[PDB]
């Protein structure tokens, strides 16, 4: 019988890679609907 | 409106004095607000 999760236990004497690091995946779908997330659009000076 | 998967509304305010019908004389309704919403729409129901 296993219980399926382990606990990390994160101490601050643990060496790198054995330490906790917090992580983000950015993920984005294309095309299947209109385009509603962009990047901003950069701008010039007005010229006359 | 529903296209290209836009929602779009337009409307227009006016005080009017004809006891109980459409007034006649014209008047064009100005763009009141666009949503990108990409919905599919067959059916409507008013709120009182
Ligand atoms: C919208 O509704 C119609 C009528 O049920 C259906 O033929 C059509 O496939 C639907 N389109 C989408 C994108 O939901």
């Amino acid at each position: 019988c296993y219980f399926p999760l382990q606990s990390y236990g994160f101490q601050p004497t643990y060496g790198v890679g054995y330490q906790p690091y917090r992580v983000v995946v950015l993920s984005f779908e294309l095309l299947h609907a209109p385009a509603t997330v962009c990047g901003p659009k950069k701008s010039t000076n007005l010229v006359k | 409106k529903n296209i290209d998967g836009y929602f779009k509304i337009y409307s227009k305010h006016t005080p009017i004095n004809l006891v109980r019908g459409l007034p006649q004389g014209f008047s064009a309704l100005e763009p009141l607000v666009d949503l990108p919403i990409g919905i599919n729409i067959t059916r409507f129901q008013t709120l009182h």
